């Protein structure tokens, strides 16, 4: 199975300023990769779909890129609001599977 | 309407039937079996269709074999569709060459 | 019976004698060759459909000799009996059509 | 002179249209898809073409929603064109075979 | 002899010539391109054979414009041939089913 | 040829606890892999075949998971006669190869 590893775990950074978070898929997926957030106690939020597509209701803030092993997850100046953990994940071959997770720290 | 444009017209119905229920058919069989890549609609669809044209460029097949039992079905679909164009094609050409002649 | 229906009728029965034997021989063949994957019965069965049906997405192929020539007579049978199909088709619409108006 | 074979000659003009458009639409829908391969036009030109006779290597195909839509009108067009050339064929042996006999 | 099976024949001879010349031109075309791999005779008469029959599976193919010039001679070539022999198989039946009848 | 990597050679554990022998194909073999079981002085016997299709007669407790270059064949709750030595083996190439073997140990 595809593996997605999300390192750092950790991102520590100063308001305003922008982040990224990086997703290596142990073998070309293309850009079958999304990315989920999840905040203290809720359930998973749909940020990007397909590795930059954007869903309606994102902060225009958010935004991805890559394509086949290299993913990131980008957010042009960070505010509180962000604070949470990221996930990606991948659909190009069964089972879909997920990233380990980043806690975005400010 | 002539016969031969009749079927024509039913095949190419037929064929984006086939298509259509092929595509859906490829991601249910496909879907639980490890390393699959037909699990998903929309190139599943882009799949039987470069499948019923017989074009299949390797990008995406079945691994399974009700995936595969699905190709084959819109395989054959997509030959004997197209054929049957080629033949109305024929049975037009010849009909009409019989008219620049008389009959 | 019409004979356009009988060949089409033969030409099937003939095309899946081809695959079934075209999968046999094609492991026979391919065993023995490092990096062969053509190597498995079902697959092989696979592989000849998929062959015979000229769409071919390289998830497997032969690499050797005698794997190769058993590709090329199956490819031959699918593309000839396909074709016999066709054929009948368009005797049976060229023939329907001589009704339409009279003959 | 006889309508199969303007139909023929027609059908090659026309595949060979859209072929160069193929290839411009391809590089066009393409670019702008991380990953895609189908990006310049020379290439794109091949692609097409080994589409078109639904031949498609695998090195090169569309990713891309409108450069697949491309690649399926260049497919359609690529059998429908050598298939009515096929009919064309067939138009003329079996008005041949009628002199060969008399009428 | 009727036409339509001289042409099958001749079209089969043909089909040859072009795929042995179709062989040696891709070798001389494809050598002295870095990364090419349809550079040795044998495989490159199962490539031409592969592409005749359109199948094509994507473990050769040229990457060089000469190569693909050469290719695409013997993508039409094979095309046109089989579609040749199915126009005969056509002008046969279509002959035949005139006797079943009476003319 | 493919070589089949399988470490930890040998493997401790407690009884009732679950565990887990790895097989790695030196490249993608898809789920061309099958696991054999071989007691002390027995022959091979087919425990899991094609990566995670069962054998009938084997206790449902073994089960194999995996695809590609990745494969696992676990054992959900050990005991005394499942101590053995467990080996891979691949089809998707010729010619079949064997794993190096990984001894369970309780
Ligand atoms: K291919
Ligand atoms: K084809
Ligand atoms: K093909
Ligand atoms: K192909
Ligand atoms: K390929
Ligand atoms: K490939
Ligand atoms: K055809």
């Amino acid at each position: 199975d595809i593996l997605l590893t999300q390192s750092p775990a950790i991102l520590s950074v100063s308001p305003g300023e922008r982040v990224s978070f990086s997703c290596r898929a142990s073998q070309s997926i293309g850009t079958d990769i999304h990315w989920y957030q999840q905040r203290t106690n809720g359930s998973p939020r749909l940020l990007i779909k397909y590795a930059s597509e954007s869903i309606s209701g994102i902060p225009s803030r958010f935004s991805g890129s890559g394509s086949g092993t290299d993913f990131t997850l980008s957010i042009n100046s960070v505010e509180s609001e962000d604070i949470a953990n990221y996930y990606c994940q991948q659909s190009n071959r069964w089972p879909f599977t997920f990233g380990s997770g980043t806690k975005l720290e400010i | 309407s002539a016969l031969h444009w009749r079927a024509a017209g039913a095949a190419t119905v037929l064929l984006v039937i086939v298509l259509l229920a092929g595509s859906y058919l490829a991601v249910l069989a496909e879907r639980g079996a490890p390393g699959a890549q037909l699990i998903t609609y929309p190139r599943a669809l882009w799949w039987s269709v470069q499948t019923a044209t017989t074009v299949g460029y390797g990008d995406l097949y079945p691994v399974t074999l009700w995936g595969r039992c699905v190709a084959v079905v819109v395989m054959v679909a997509g030959i004997t569709s197209f054929g049957l164009v080629t033949a109305a094609l024929a049975t037009w050409f010849v009909g009409r060459e019989q008219e620049r002649r008389g009959h």
